[PDB]
RNA sequence: GGUUGCGGCCAUAUCUACCAGAAAGCACCGUUUCCCGUCCGAUCAACUGUAGUUAAGCUGGUAAGAGCCUGACCGAGUAGUGUAGUGGGUGACCAUACGCGAAACUCAGGUGCUGCAAUCU
RNA sequence: GAAGACAUUGUCAGGUGGGGAGUUUGGCUGGGGCGGCACAUCUGUUAAACGAUAACGCAGAUGUCCUAAGGGGGGCUCAUGGAGAACAGAAAUCUCCAGUAGAACAAAAGGGUAAAAGCCCCCUUGAUUUUGAUUUUCAGUGUGAAUACAAACCAUGAAAGUGUGGCCUAUCGAUCCUUUAGUCCCUCGGAAUUUGAGGCUAGAGGUGCCAGAAAAGUUACCACAGGGAUAACUGGCUUGUGGCAGUCAAGCGUUCAUAGCGACAUUGCUUUUUGAUUCUUCGAUGUCGGCUCUUCCUAUCAUACCGAAGCAGAAUUCGGUAA
RNA sequence: GUGAUUUCUGCCCAGUGCUCUGAAUGUCAAAGUGAAGAAAUUCAACCAAGCGCGGGUAAACGGCGGGAGUAACUAUGACU
RNA sequence: GCCCUGAAAAUGGAUGGCGCUCAAGCGUGUUACCUAUACUCUACCGUCAGGGUUGAUAUGAUGCCCUGACGAGUAGGCAGG
RNA sequence: GUCGAAUUUGGGUAUAGGGGCGAAAGACUAAUCGAACCAUCUAGUAGCUGGUUCCUGCCGAAGUUUCCCUCAGGAUAGCAGAAGCUCGUAUCAGUUUUAUGAGGUAAAGCGAAUGAUUAGAGGUUCCGGGGUCGAAAUGACCUUGACCUAUUCUCAAACUUUAAAUAUGUAAGAAGUCCUUGUUACUUAAUUGAACGUGGACAUUUGAAUGAAGAGCUUUUAGUGGGCCAUUUUUGGUAAGCAGAACUGGCGAUGCGGGAUGAACCGAACGUAGAGUUAAGGUGCCGGAAUACACGCUCAUCAGACACCACAAAAGGUGUUAG
RNA sequence: CACGGACCAAGGAGUCUAACGUCUAUGCGAGUGUUUGGGUGUAAAACCCAUACGCGUAAUGAAAGUGAACGUAGGUUGGGGCCUCGCAAGAGGUGCACAAUCGACCGAUCCUGAUGUCUUCGGAUGGAUUUGAGUAAGAGCAUAGCUGUUGGGACCCGAAAG
C-alpha cells in the first residue's frame, strides 16, 4: 500500500497558533565565544573599576 | 519473457567472454531487443521456448545460478490461457579469470587438501583453481558455490609490475613447467634500490631474464578479509606471479 | 601510500615537550591472551547444553583497515599513537618518488 | 539518491560576477568592524575559507565578536514555530557594512542638531518624520497652454 | 601644469592605426674585479652616470574606428506579472477593473577621475 | 566345555548423526514476485528568482588515490593559430609574434584561479599536543565533514604573513568484547612483596539493511487474526490502441481529381476490443460456453418506395427515408 | 528397485553417494611426555578413528552435447 | 452574430416538471419587488472581564448589585450538577 | 461388480498419540486425523476486528518533522487543554511606508560566449581498449575500432551579457546620542585604541504609519502521526473522479439560504425569541416576487435556456442580419 | 447494493495494589515519620511511649580520597513594595522574589613544585578557551486526592498453536 509522502500544507498555519518572536535579546550578552585574549583582559578591567569606585567614591 | 544476466564485480571479464562468445556460436536469433543494466545486461524474449534455450547454453559455457518467476496481465475467462509475463534472473559466479582467492576452511580440505591460498586458472563451465607455490589444481561446481559464498580477495587492478633476473628450475613439470623458483625484482625498485625477492611460480618456461611480469604483491597490502586473517602468516609467500606481459 | 621511516615531531614526556626524533613503525594487534574477563565469562557461558549462546558476526561489507603508526622517540622512548585513512596498499620506508623519468 | 551537500545548489549563487573575476580590492580590507555594528553578507566565490552556507547569503546581523581575520556575526532564524540565535565567523571578504544603518546615525545627528538649533529660538521641534501627503489646491496657467484634443485610434495590422 | 615614488576607485583608464613631446625626472644605454645567478652578465646580481641617444618605453593628441560608460516625450506604459468577477470562448487562450512594470534596439553625449610625499622654466 | 585381564560395564574426549527436536527464512514497491537502490551519501536538473520542497523522474559519481598530488617561498606562462630551421612529412627539436584561459588543477559534475590555486626548482613534516566554542543534515541529540580562535611546540620566508591535511562541494560507524599507547597513577577490601586480573584517558578490530539481529526452502493437505489500506470477475472515469464517421484527394479508373476504388495527413464520435487506474464489494453479488425466452438499438444483409452510375437488356455496384 | 510371458537391456566410475586384502604423516581432541617458569600457566614434540590421496562400483542416484569438412543431376553425413 | 447541415446506442424520460415563439429563448440597459440561523435595535438565559457594597438594615460578603462584550463543533481536556 | 476363494462374518486376544495400524488414499484410530479425546498450566499472547452505560457549560485539534526489520505500530518536536506564577504599558504584529540588501524564474538575446539532435562510407603496428589461445612473441585470431581525415540547418529544464512581478533580510534611538576622564595582566612608537564605567547635558512629537479583549515566562498531560478537494504554478503519463510536489482557502470537525438533487462550488458560519433591511439566486404556473418597461437578433420535419456541470469539432450554407 | 441489530425484562466493560512524577490541601519545620514492638482498654477501635531505622541537613571522582566567605556572603543592569521632599506630576534613597551577567570558594582533569625530608616522601603558593546532578543566611519529611507512568489477568470478549 503506497503511501503520501510528504507535504508542507497546514505547517505554516500551524506556527502562527503560537505568534513566531524573537529571543528578546537580554542585555549583557554573554562572553562565550568572544576571543579569549579579548576575556582575559576584561576580567581585570571590571576587578579594578570595582576597586576604584568602592576605595574613592564613599 | 526476459534473461537477466548479472555479475556484481566492477570489471566482468567472463561477462564480456560471454559476449565474444555468444556472437560465435550465433546464439540471439530470437531477441527483439536488448536493454542494459549497471550490473550487467538483459536480453527480450518473444516466447518462453526461446528462453530457455538460451538457460542450456549458458549453462555449458559459464558458472550461473537462476531462478524464475511471473507477472499476469489479461486473465482471459473464455479458455484457459496464460497471457503470463515471465523473468529469468540469472547470476554469474562472481570470481574472474585471474584473481587471488582465499578459500574457506572446510572447503579447502575437501577439494584434495589444497592449501587456501589459491588462484584462478581456467574459468569454464565449472571453476578452477591453482596453487601457484605447488602445482595443485581443484575443481568447484556452482551448486558447491552458491550454497556458501565467498569473495575475490583482489583484483586484477592490483597487479604491480615486475622485472625478472633469472629462472631456476626444479625439473617438476604437470603441464606448465612446474615450479620454478625465479628470482624476481621490483620494476619501481630496480633502478636506486637493492632489493630482490625469490619466489616459485607456475610460470616456468615462458619466463626469460629481462621479461616484464605482472604480479601481485602481498608485502604492503591490507586485506581486511576475515579468512585472511585467519591463517598462518609465515607460510603466505610475498609475490604471486600471475602473468607475463606483452 | 608510503610514510618516511623518520617522523620529527611533538613528544609529551615530562622532559621533552617538544620536536624531537621519533621512529616508526606499523602497528600490530597483538595475542588475543585469554585468563581476560570476557574470555573467563565467555567460556563458562558457553559450557553445557544450550550451544551457541553470543552472536557470530558474518555480514561483513569492509575491504580496508585503517592505518596506525606509533611513533617512538629515540631520547626518552615514549611511543605515541598517531592513524591514517583507509587505503590499499601501505609500505614504509623505501620508493621514493622522482617525477622526471623515461 | 538525494543531495544534501554543504554547498548543493550554488550555482548561480556563488559565481564571481561578469567582468569582476580575479583578486579584490584593498578597500575591503582595509575597513574596520566594532563590535555591535549592522553588517550584510554577501558569500565571495573566490575565497573558500571561512565561508558562509548558502543560507546566509543576503541577511544582515550584528557583530559581536572580532578576532584576527574573521568577525563573528548573529543571525536570527526561523525554524519550526520559534526563532533561533545562530553565530558564524565569516572572513572579512564576505562581510560588508549595511548603508540603511549609516544613515541612521547621520540623520540623529540632524535630529541632535535641529533640537538643540530650535531651543536657541524657543518653539516648535519638528523632529518625526511623515509620509506623503495628500497635495494642496492650485491653479494651473493655460496661458500659452491651449488643451490638446486626444481620441482613439482606429485598428491597423502593420504586421 | 609636466615628471617620479606609493596608491585609491578598477576600460570614460583597454585595443588597433599615425603624429608631437622644452625643462627635469624616468627609460634605453657602457663595463664584468667583487657579492651573486645563468647553456648564454639576455633575464636578475653588482659597477660607473662615464661613451652616447628621444629611436622605443612613457605621456599627450587625432579617428563620422572597434569596445566601454552615462542618459533620454527612444523602443514602451508594449512583453511579462500581483489581486477580482456566476466575464467572453466547446476549447486553445483573449478582453476588462485596481496595481507594479522590463530587455534587445534607436538616437544624443562622453573617452579616466583623484589622495599623500618630493622635484621641475 | 569355551573365552580371559582382552571383551563387557562406568566417566570424559574426537568423528559420524533430518532418524528426531527447536527456531529463522529483511525492507521499499502503481497487487505480490524478478530487477533495481530511489535504504548511507555527493554535483547539475526537476524547483515555480531567499531557504525548504516529492515520485521506481532525468544526466551522472562514491566505499578510493597521495611523503607529495600535504605545508612554505621563489622563478616562470598555458590550449591553439601564423611565419621560419639539414635528414624531418600530419605529428620529434629549435625561434619569434599573436593568444582572458578556448589549457591544467588524482576523480563525477558545478564553481574557483594568471607575476596563481597551473608548470619547473629550493627547504621541510602543522597530515603534530591539550581540550572547549561554532556551522551543515538537526529533535537544535548522534555520526561524518567544515570554520574561527586560545595555550604549547615547530616548518618556511629576507620579511609581512601563511599551515591543525588534499582549491571548495562526497570518500564513512555506538553499546558489550578484544587490543595497544598514556600517567606508570588507583584497586584486589586481615597486613605486605612479586606475577596475574580489574579501572580512568586516547586510538584501532564492525556492523553497506550504513542510529548497528546471529538465520535456507516448500505447501495443490492446509490453519488463525484481519484487509476492499491490495490482486483475479461485473460497474465508474480515461481512449494510446480497436471499431466507426467526416474533411483534404496522392496513386488509379486505356486519353478524364470526385461515377466508382481509395493509402497518407487532419477534426471528431462510440464502449461491441486491448491497455491504464484502484472508486465500490474479501463477516462471499455463485466467477466460461451451450440450451430456453422476451424486449431494445441502427452503424441495413433481406423485404417496400425512390435517387446516382463508366445503368441498352439482364446482372450488379453507390446513397437516402425506414427497425 | 522393477512389475506376466516372448524379445531385449547400449555408452560413461568422473560429479554425488557407497565400499576395499591398498599408499603413509598432509589434517589432527582429551589423558600422557618434554622444556621454560617462584607458581597458576605458556610452549613444543608425539598423535586413534575420520577426513585427504589411490582403486572398485550404473537392474546405486543419475548423464548421454558443441566447431569443420570430406559426393553420386537434386543430400543426409560412414569417416575426422 | 443567430440559426441550419456536419451530429449514430441499446427499459420510457427529462432546460427540475408543465410549458413557452414581437418568448416564459439569446445580447444589453434601467427600476420595482420577494428572503438566510447574516447585518441593525430590544427582551431573556449563560459564560468571561472590569467595577461598586461590613456605619448597618440580614436570615446565603463562596451574598446582593452595575456596566460591556461574546456564544458552531467530532477526537480530547476541564467545570458545575 | 464379484459370487468357492488373496471369500464373508461372530466371540476371544494383541499393538495407544509424535504413538499404533496401513495390498499406500495421508487413509483409519468411537459422526473428531497433514497428529484423537479429558483436565490443568490459563483469564495463554495479539502492532489485528467488534463493544465501551447520566445531563448541561467553556475552550478546541491532527494525518507533518527526525529515528527505528518501520510502512495497519511507537518514541520524538508540532498543534490542544488545565493549573497557574511575575507583572500590568510592556513593546510586540501572517500589514504598509521611508531607506538599504540579497536572488537569476517569466520576458528578452543568438549578426555576445557556450549548443545538442536523425544518420554514417573508407583509410590494417598514427592502438588493443573488453576478450580469447599460446614450451612465447618476429603473435596468432576475433572485435569495438583507434581515426571523422570534407563542408551543410536547428535553438535551449540540465545555454548565457541585461533582468522583472509576487514572495524575502535588517534599521527607524533611553539597553540612545553627546561632552569629560576613570579601569586593565589586552593593544599601541605613544594614556593610541578597545571594552565597561563616574560626573554633566538632551523628556513629553523620545525620533514613520495603523492596531494592541493586557505583556512576559513556566509546569504538566490527552488525542493525532491512513487524509481529501478547488483556482493558479507545475513533474511522470495518450489521457483519467490517475500518480507526485508548491503558496493559500476549504471539507474532515458544519449546520443554514441558493446551484431541482450533491462532503468540497456561490452567499454565509449557529444561545432562545419579536421587528426591520439585504446577500447569493430569482419574479408565466407549481413558487414567496413585475404575463414590468426599453432596443435589437433568432423559426429549427431532433430550436434554445445561465458559472463549477453532466459536453461537442474540423469543414460547409444565395437562411437572415449587420459589416 | 459495507458490517451488527426480530421483540422485551435482567445481568453487562479503565478496577485494585506495589513503586512513582507534576499539581493542590493539612500538620509540623532543620528537622520529620506514634502503630515492627511495648504500656493500656469500655477490646481488631481509642489513647500513651523508648531505642534504632528511613528520607533530608554536602557535594565530587572510576577509585585511593578530598570537601564549599578576599568581601556588609561580592560587582553590574532591571525589579513589586517601602522611606523623604513636593500641591500634584515627578525627583532621590532602600530594594526581597526573580531574570540576564562578570567574579569568589569546594571536588575531578591538566600545569606550577615552596619551607621541609627515612632521598623520595611531603604539596605551600599561583594558574588553566576545560568539567560537576555543587556552595553563596537551609526546605524538607509525613498523610490524603484528581491526572499520568511501569509491572501485575490490567477496560471487556476473541485465536492457528505449545
Amino acid at each position: 500500500a503506497k503511501s503520501k509522502n510528504h507535504t508542507a500544507h497546514n505547517q505554516t498555519r500551524k506556527a502562527h497558533r503560537n505568534g513566531i518572536k524573537k529571543p528578546k535579546t537580554y542585555k549583557y550578552p554573554s562572553l562565550k565565544g568572544v576571543d579569549p585574549k579579548f576575556r582575559r583582559n576584561h576580567k581585570h578591567a571590571l576587578h579594578g573599576t570595582a576597586k576604584a569606585l568602592a576605595a574613592a567614591k564613599k | 519473457a526476459t534473461v537477466q544476466i548479472r555479475q556484481k564485480v566492477p570489471h566482468k571479464r567472463t561477462f564480456l567472454f560471454l559476449e565474444q562468445l555468444i556472437l560465435k556460436h550465433n546464439a540471439h536469433v530470437d531477441t527483439i531487443s536488448i536493454s542494459e543494466a549497471k550490473d550487467g545486461l538483459d536480453f527480450f524474449y518473444a516466447q518462453k521456448n526461446h528462453a530457455v534455450k538460451m538457460i542450456d547454453f549458458l549453462n555449458a559455457v559459464v558458472p550461473i545460478k537462476h531462478k524464475k518467476s511471473e507477472e499476469l496481465i489479461s486473465q482471459d475467462t473464455h479458455t484457459g490461457a496464460s497471457t503470463y509475463k515471465f523473468s529469468y534472473s540469472v547470476e554469474i559466479v562472481p570470481i574472474c579469470k585471474d584473481d587471488l582467492v582465499v578459500l574457506p576452511k572446510k572447503l579447502a580440505k575437501s577439494m584434495g587438501n589444497i592449501s587456501q591460498f589459491v588462484l584462478c586458472s581456467k574459468i569454464s563451465n565449472t571453476v578452477q583453481f591453482m596453487d601457484p607455490t605447488t602445482l595443485q589444481t581443484a575443481d568447484l561446481s556452482p551448486s558447491v558455490y552458491w550454497r556458501a559464498p565467498f569473495n575475490a580477495l583482489a583484483d586484477v587492478t592490483q597487479l604491480v609490475e615486475f622485472i625478472v633476473l633469472d629462472v631456476d628450475s626444479t625439473g617438476i613439470s604437470r603441464g606448465n613447467r612446474v615450479l620454478a623458483d625465479i628470482t624476481v625484482a621490483r620494476t619501481s625498485d630496480l633502478g636506486v634500490n637493492d632489493q630482490v625477492y625469490y619466489v616459485r611460480s607456475h610460470l616456468g618456461g615462458i619466463c626469460h631474464a629481462g621479461d616484464s611480469v605482472m604480479g601481485y604483491f602481498i608485502a604492503n597490502s591490507n586485506y581486511n578479509s576475515d579468512l585472511f586473517d585467519g591463517l598462518n602468516i609465515d607460510y603466505v609467500p610475498d609475490v604471486v606471479l600471475v602473468k607475463k606481459l606483452y | 601510500v608510503n610514510v618516511p621511516k623518520t617522523r620529527k615531531t611533538y613528544c609529551k614526556g615530562k622532559t621533552c615537550r617538544k620536536h624531537t626524533q621519533h621512529k616508526v613503525t606499523q602497528y600490530k594487534a597483538g595475542k588475543a591472551s585469554l585468563f581476560a574477563q570476557g574470555k573467563r565469562r565467555y567460556d563458562r557461558k558457553q559450557s553445557g547444553f544450550g550451544g551457541q549462546t553470543k552472536p557470530v558476526f558474518h555480514k561483513k561489507a569492509k575491504t580496508t583497515k585503517k592505518v596506525v603508526l606509533r611513533l617512538e622517540c629515540v631520547k626518552c622512548k615514549t611511543r605515541a599513537q598517531l592513524t591514517l585513512k583507509r587505503c590499499k596498499h601501505f609500505e614504509l620506508g623505501g620508493e621514493k618518488k622522482q617525477k622526471g623519468q623515461a | 539518491g538525494k543531495s544534501h551537500g554543504y554547498r548543493s545548489r550554488t550555482r548561480y549563487m556563488f559565481q564571481r560576477d561578469f567582468r569582476k573575476h580575479g583578486a579584490v580590492h584593498l578597500s575591503t580590507y582595509l575597513k574596520v568592524y566594532k563590535v555591535g555594528d549592522i553588517v550584510d553578507i554577501k558569500a565571495n566565490g573566490s575565497i573558500q575559507k571561512g565561508m558562509p552556507h548558502k543560507f546566509y547569503q543576503g541577511k544582515t546581523g550584528v557583530v559581536y565578536n572580532v578576532t584576527k581575520s574573521s568577525v563573528g556575526v548573529i543571525i536570527n532564524k526561523m525554524v519550526g514555530n520559534r526563532y533561533l540565535e545562530k553565530r558564524l565567523n565569516l572572513r572579512v571578504e564576505h562581510i560588508k557594512h549595511s548603508k540603511c544603518r549609516q544613515e541612521f546615525l547621520e540623520r540623529v545627528k540632524a535630529n541632535a542638531a535641529k533640537r538643540a538649533e530650535a531651543k536657541a529660538q524657543g518653539v516648535a521641534v519638528q523632529l518625526k518624520r511623515q509620509p506623503a501627503q495628500p497635495r494642496e489646491s492650485r491653479i494651473v496657467s493655460t496661458e500659452g497652454n491651449v488643451p490638446q484634443t486626444l481620441a482613439p485610434v482606429p485598428y491597423e495590422t502593420f504586421i
